[PDB]
């Protein structure tokens, strides 16, 4: 039998770490050569693998392979190279002996470059192969705002470029991106700064510890956030030594990512079995060995071999390195392989496995497959049941905040407003009173015109307090803009009539103590803050404005936030118009006050209610300047400042008019 | 002679590819060969020869070559690659075989990894030599924060990596780092954004002729900024023509005049003999005569004097090895590659090159030419030695302001002072003043028996001169500032004008309402104990506001500073202003409550003065001119109280207002009240 032989390099010693894939994947080598040799596919030859030992050194490497070319056997393949660097030196210089690579677990990104490595194939799926998948799950969930929190070595950040390589052309946005070297816990003000829910990790075994117990920390778990990360790990890597029962804690429900080792699925293969089959007849050649997760791929390596030699000798021996043609033929022979192996359907794309990717999630002790995307349908499926979520939903990309506008309570309202138009009626019915009596002699001793503005004004402000009351949305928005200034009109019009009068009498009274046109003073002072008021609508209309709390209390909790607004009507520098008509009130209403109490004992009969009005004046100035401050003070909540404010301008003119017109009543009807 | 049992050394020169060095580092070594051949001193048993092949720079032909090297018919003694690539991978390998790698053309600082590559040397200095150069510069022109914009390629990465680490061990700082693929668009406009001054750029020269043209674009050239760049672009690199970029050639020469550019010495600029006999000059004019190719045209023409030391450092190493046999090594003895590299390592003499010695790593120590771009044509500044520590410059270095720029811009806080013209006026204004206060207060307390004056309430009027005294002799330390004070005695200052002030007005207008008042409440229905109670009273309740003031907020001094704005004695400094207050945690709402008190009780007594106008009382006499002085107090008061806030700065402005108000209150309050009261006693008895 004319041998056929391959070279198969490989770390096969017992020292070096990666030998533990040198050493799981040698049962399923000689599944496949004995059974080639039985099937008698290579009818006249037989295939010979001559393995070679690779010890993950480049020096050992390349003397391996020096060696092997030299006192060796004519070698019309290479099968294998696990570890990166050695792979890559083998591969770049594979052109100039004409010789073709087939790696099944050389995963490095950089070997996808074909203009340095034209002649190197590999059965297992990149490191950047799960990119894909990544996309499709989340065009599957609707996420579109990720935040990557990467590392600063060349394998993730190759990674992280193919990536940023890959989402272009789709609606998903990368927001935030975090670059980490050795301590990932200072992400905390970039990824929850920028407050991204579905995080896309890219790091190694000994920094998912510590990204996991940062995030616990930092509460980033929980229902709201998502973490997809590599899913290579070593089973119960967990087991580094935040405490364990809650580093777990922090790690419930994070999905990882990887490929798939065996295809789930029964077809018969090209090998005449089917997956389970294989794994079983494997796992009783693996005997005392460990098992290695890269078997499948090389079981499928060697039927790839042995398919290209087949079709190559179809298409035709004295090999020496030296033929171009034939290496030409054997590159054209393993472009077109297309078959069904252990690992799913083998089919190359520009040199690379276009495989299965699975998609793991962790549940309360152990990850659980929950689905699996398919590169050359790129199709993903999700085994429902399996996949869980600690939310009754799948999480969103992003939390939204609602206006809720701060509202009044209506009860208290309506209690108000009840307790205000009682007021009115007793003012009008004091009114109709007073203009009864008008011609008996104890009324006129009181010049009734002024009480009769009193009375008038003091309705006025019971009136206001309809409009002043209104929260903004019982009322249209440009019908409240156009209503906060008749409010404040009739409010100052009521004021300046209901003190004005009582003024009057008290100057009047004082002045004709020391020793018609009582009225006109009043007309005087209504003539100032009418034209006050019209410069104020001419200049600076009352706007509207509306202003934000801290939008954080979410009392229902559906993942979006409250944005707690409350409406005002202000205008640009209302400030100095506030200030200017508060004082103008306030010193006049003290001067009042002074006048009242200069002349507190005087009795004149023409004005017999001179102490009484001195009172109201006292009672009225005392409830105007509370109220005011309180107005000012306490515009945080609008329920109890309005309460406030109606309470006060209730008590202030029930008091003033009791104080005026009760006692004319008492002591004339009896 | 007759033995001449032939050494061989395994070479492999890059006649194409990125750096095609082979072109004439291998007719220089080929005539170093001969010179070592030819002279009977070195090696005369043995006769050293040259089996090469061309890598084209590719690790991918250099592995075929180096099975080629490593397993045919003569075995080797030592490996000679040329550009970085294909040495990492020969220096790496070589480990197996038991052979020194000696490279002529590699400037990677990875390369300088004694773990990876424990038997490597080279006579290229590895790239991060241009570091202590640099350094050195900085340290001679004072810069202390730099920004480093680089190109991705590794060589760059590892060359800025061992940058910070040189400054850092001297105390200078890196603020910015930037990282480009082709196009460094976004990198230099965050370093126009930034206001970086003292910039290395590190890349190629495609990548070169396209940032500069972009920071012409960018403005990011001129006066202020300076660029560091390395030495080996070709010397008309910014006027070839290039579609890639948009900026016509008479800019793109504007953007660059003033950098500086560090290079490695590659030929002796001396003109003495070397250790074979031959100087820089002749030893080029011979190696031109060798090439087929005019030097300009021919790669790695530079770099031939390297190519010729290291054939003469072997030569000199297998000279000081060889009781040793050099015939019977074979790749698996160690210890005749430790000969050989304990013998190359202690390596010192005087090549074509200049002096040829090698670290601990095996990188060559040289020369740094420092030359700068001026008026388009580069002009050597300077000469710089790392391994003694020696530069010589030669005062050449062109600056467009004489001196080399700074790292930042510096700001100077001026303070602002009121104009000291104006203050002494006023305080001459005041001193008249007191002492005309004087004056009318020893005369009121000389007549104290009239009985004219003594039916006006005397002491009441005392007070009031009292007060106003105060006031105008508070008026002084209201306008001293830090122009004469000083830190220190600056809250002392300001308590003694507040309590001064203070004290003066309560005094003054309390003895004066106090009268109003009196003559009020006695007209509407006298004793002298409650006259002088309530006044006292008033001003002990003043006190007392103005004790828990200090005690509970305590004044201290407090600067406000203003918009920066260009003072031109140096077309680049910035100042910015700064004004001395003397204020508490919340002085204007403690003062306005004040304020208002003092503005009620001045209205009050307004009101009271027109009220009892014309009422006449015998035991108080003058109320008719205690009202026209209070109406003009509080007019000035009321309306210089605000004003005094209002104008909070333009402290000229505000001192004025404050202290002329003082001043016309004090003179009219005097006057009006105290010239009658002895005009009446000059004409009339
Ligand atoms: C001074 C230096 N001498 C040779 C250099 O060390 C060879 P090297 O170390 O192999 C780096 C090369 C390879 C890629 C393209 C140019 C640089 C050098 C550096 C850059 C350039 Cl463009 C030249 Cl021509 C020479
Ligand atoms: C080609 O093969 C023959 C026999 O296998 C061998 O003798 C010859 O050396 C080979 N060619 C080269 C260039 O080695
Ligand atoms: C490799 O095979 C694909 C189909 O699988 C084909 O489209 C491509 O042209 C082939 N490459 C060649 C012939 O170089
Ligand atoms: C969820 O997955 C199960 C099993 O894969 C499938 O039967 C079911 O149809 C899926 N749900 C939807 C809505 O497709
Ligand atoms: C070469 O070695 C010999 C023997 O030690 C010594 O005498 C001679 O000086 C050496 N040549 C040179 C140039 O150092
Ligand atoms: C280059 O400059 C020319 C000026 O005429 C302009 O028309 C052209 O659009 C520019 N192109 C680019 C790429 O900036
Ligand atoms: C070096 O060359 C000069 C030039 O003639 C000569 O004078 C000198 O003797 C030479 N030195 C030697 C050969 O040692
Ligand atoms: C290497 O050469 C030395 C020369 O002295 C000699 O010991 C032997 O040939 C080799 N060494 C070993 C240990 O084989
Ligand atoms: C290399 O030379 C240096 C300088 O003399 C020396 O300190 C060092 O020990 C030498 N290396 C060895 C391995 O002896």
């Amino acid at each position: 039998s004319p041998p056929l032989s391959i070279m198969g390099l490989m770390p096969l010693t017992k020292e070096v770490a990666k030998g533990s894939i040198g050493r799981g994947v040698l049962p399923a080598v000689e599944l496949a050569i004995e059974q080639i040799r039985n099937e008698s596919l290579l009818r006249p030859y037989f295939l010979d693998l001559r393995l070679y030992d690779t010890e993950c050194d480049n020096a050992k490497g390349l003397k391996a392979f020096y060696d092997a070319i030299k006192y060796g056997p004519n070698h019309l393949m290479v099968f294998g190279g696990v570890c990166p660097s050695v792979t890559s030196i083998i591969a770049e210089s594979l052109q100039g002996w004409n010789l073709v690579q087939l790696s099944f677990a050389a995963t490095t990104p950089v070997l996808a470059d074909k203009k340095k490595y034209p002649y190197f194939f590999r059965t297992v799926p990149s490191d950047n192969a799960v990119n894909p998948a990544i996309l499709k799950l989340l065009k599957h969930y609707q996420w579109k705002r990720v935040g990557t929190l990467t590392q600063d070595v060349q394998r993730f950040s190759e990674v992280r470029n193919d990536l940023t390589g890959v989402l272009y052309g789709e609606d998903i946005e990368i927001s935030d991106t975090e670059s980490f070297s050795n301590d990932p816990c200072t992400s905390v003000k970039k990824l929850k700064g920028n407050d991204v829910r579905i995080i896309l990790g890219q790091f190694d075994q000994n920094m998912a510890a510590k990204v996991f117990c940062c995030a616990y920390e930092e509460n980033m778990y929980g229902s709201k956030y998502q973490w997809i990360i590599p899913g290579w790990y070593e089973p119960s890597w967990w087991e580094q030594v935040c405490l364990r029962k809650n580093l777990l804690a922090a790690m419930e429900g994070y999905i990882g990512v990887d490929f798939e080792p065996l295809s789930s699925k029964q077809i018969k293969t090209i090998s005449g079995k089917t997956p389970q089959q294989y794994e079983r007849e494997y796992n009783n050649k693996r005997s005392g060995v460990g098992p290695s997760k890269f078997h499948g791929y090389a079981y499928d390596g060697i039927w790839v071999i042995a398919k290209t030699l087949q079709r190559a000798m179809e298409t035709l021996q004295d090999f020496n390195y030296t033929d171009h043609t034939l290496g030409r033929i054997i590159l054209n022979a393993m472009n077109e392989t297309n078959f069904f192996g252990v690992t799913g359907q083998v089919v190359f794309r520009n040199g690379e496995r276009m495989g299965t990717i699975k998609f793991t999630q962790f549940q309360d002790s152990r990850e659980v497959k929950v689905g699996e995307y398919n590169a050359v349908a790129d199709t993903l499926e999700i085994i429902n049941d399996t996949i869980r979520f600690q939310g009754s939903e799948p999480p969103k990309d992003k939390t939204i905040i609602l206006e809720q506008l701060r509202k009044i309570s209506l009860p208290l309202y309506s209690i108000l407003s009840a307790l205000t138009i009682l007021g009115m009626i007793m003012a009008s019915a004091f009114l109709f009173f007073n203009i009864k009596n008008r011609n008996q002699k104890l009324i006129k001793m009181s010049s009734p015109y002024m009480n009769n503005l009193i009375i008038l004004g003091g309705m006025l402000s019971y009136a206001s307090i309809f409009l002043f009351g209104l929260d903004g949305s019982f009322v249209s928005e440009k019908t409240f803009e156009t209503l906060c200034t008749v409010r404040t009109w009739i409010l100052t019009v009521g004021y300046t009539t209901a003190f004005g009068a009582m003024f009057a009498k008290t100057w009047r009274v004082h002045a004709i103590f020391k020793n018609q046109k009582l009225l006109v003073i009043v007309g005087g002072m209504l003539l100032i803050d009418l034209c006050i008021l019209i410069c104020w609508q001419a200049v600076d209309p009352l706007r509207r404005t509306v202003e934000k709390y801290s939008m954080e209390p979410d009392p229902a909790g559906r993942d979006i936030s409250i944005r707690p607004l409350l409406e005002h009507c202000e205008n640009t520098h209302m400030t100095i118009w506030l200030g200017i008509v508060y004082a103008y009130k306030g010193l006049l209403m003290l001067f009042g006050c002074f006048l009242a109490w200069e002349t507190r004992n005087v009795s004149i009969p023409a004005l017999n209610d001179s102490k009484y009005i001195g009172m109201s004046v006292y009672n009225v100035g005392i409830m105007c300047i509370i109220g005011a401050a309180v107005s000012f003070l306490t515009r945080d909540q609008p329920n109890v400042q309005f309460c406030i404010v109606a309470l006060v301008i209730i008590f202030c003119s029930t008091i003033t008019l009791c104080l005026v017109f009760v006692p004319k009543l008492i002591t004339l009807r009896t | 002679h007759s033995e001449r049992r032939a050494v061989y050394i395994g070479a492999l020169f890059p006649m194409s590819g990125g750096w095609p060095g082979g072109q004439a580092c291998q007719p220089a070594v080929e005539m170093a060969l001969e010179d070592v051949n030819s002279r009977r001193d070195i090696l005369p048993d043995y006769e050293l020869k040259l089996i090469h092949h061309d890598s084209k720079c590719d690790p991918g032909q250099a592995t075929k070559y180096l099975y080629e090297l490593l397993y045919n018919d003569p075995i080797k003694i030592i490996l000679m690659p040329g550009c970085s690539s294909v040495s990492t991978l020969v220096a790496e390998a070589a480990r197996m075989w038991n052979l020194i790698v000696l490279s002529y053309g590699s400037s990677s600082p990875a390369l300088s990894n004694r773990q990876r590559f424990p038997t490597f040397f080279r006579t290229h200095p590895s790239a991060t030599l241009h570091n202590p150069t640099r350094v050195k510069l900085f340290e001679k022109w004072g810069w202390k924060k730099i920004a480093t914009i680089q190109q991705t390629t590794e060589v760059f990465t590892s060359t800025l990596d061992d940058l910070e680490e040189r400054v850092k061990e001297a105390g200078i700082e890196i603020t910015f780092r930037q990282s480009f693929f082709s196009d460094p668009a976004v990198p230099v406009k965050n370093l126009k954004r930034q206001d970086a001054r003292i910039i290395v750029g590190l890349f190629y020269e495609t990548e070169a002729r396209k940032v500069f043209c972009e920071v012409y674009k960018e403005r990011l050239f001129g006066k202020k900024y300076v660029w560091f760049l390395i030495g080996w672009y070709a010397d008309n690199w910014f006027k070839i023509y290039d579609p890639s970029i948009n900026c016509t050639v008479d800019e793109m020469t504007e953007a660059v005049e003033g950098h500086i550019t560090t290079e490695i010495v590659m030929l002796n600029p001396a003109n003495t003999r070397s250790i074979s006999n031959m100087t820089s000059q002749e030893f080029v004019e011979k190696l031109t005569k060798r090439l087929k190719r005019h030097p300009e045209e021919t790669g790695g023409f530079q770099e031939a004097p390297l190519a010729y030391d290291a054939i003469w450092a072997l030569a000199l190493a297998l000279n000081k090895t060889s009781g040793v046999r050099l015939e019977d090594f074979n790749y698996n003895n160690q210890t005749i590659t430790d000969q050989i590299y304990r013998a190359m390592n202690s390596s010192s003499f005087e090549g074509v090159s200049g002096h040829v010695v090698f670290d601990a790593s095996g990188s060559r120590m040289a020369w740094t030419l420092i030359e700068q771009l001026q008026g388009g044509s580069y002009k050597k500044i300077g000469y710089y030695d790392s391994t003694k520590d020696d530069l010589s410059w030669s005062k050449t270095d062109k600056w467009i302001g004489g001196s080399p720029p700074a790292d930042q811009t510096l700001v100077i806080k001026t303070f602002r002072f009121l104009s000291q013209k104006l203050f002494i006026s006023v305080s001459v204004l005041s001193s008249l003043g007191i002492v005309l206060a004087v004056v009318c207060l020893s005369f009121n307390i000389y007549n104290s028996h009239v009985r004219y004056i003594q039916n006006s309430q005397p002491n009441l009027n005392n007070l009031t001169a009292v007060g106003c005294s105060l006031a105008l002799a508070a008026v002084f330390p209201l306008g001293l500032d830090g122009y004469h004070i000083g830190r220190n005695q600056f809250p002392f200052v300001c308590q003694a004008r507040l309590w001064l002030l203070g004290l003066g007005f309560s005094l003054g207008y309390g003895s004066m309402f106090t009268k109003i008042w009196w003559v009020h409440t006695v007209f509407t229905k006298l004793e002298p104990w409650k006259l002088y109670a309530t006044v006292g009273l008033l001003v002990g309740m003043d006190v007392l506001t103005l004790a828990i003031w200090q005690i509970v907020d305590p004044l201290h001094r407090t600067i406000e500073t203003f918009a920066k704005e260009e003072p031109k004695e140096d077309i680049d400094v910035s100042i910015l202003p700064q004004l001395e207050h003397c204020s508490s945690r919340k002085m204007n709402t403690w003062l306005g409550i004040f304020y208002g008190y003092k503005g009620l009780l001045l209205l009050l007594g307004i009101f009271l003065a027109y009220e009892t106008k014309s009422v006449s009382t015998e035991k108080i006499n003058d109320h008719r001119a205690v009202g026209m002085a209070i109406y003009n107090v509080a007019v000035l008061c009321l309306i210089t109280a605000p004003v005094t806030m209002i104008l909070s700065s333009q402290q000229d402005a505000a001192f004025a207002f404050a202290s002329l108000a003082i001043v016309f209150s004090s003179y009219i309050t005097l006057v009006v009240l105290f010239v009658p009261k002895m005009r009446r006693l000059i004409t009339r008895g």
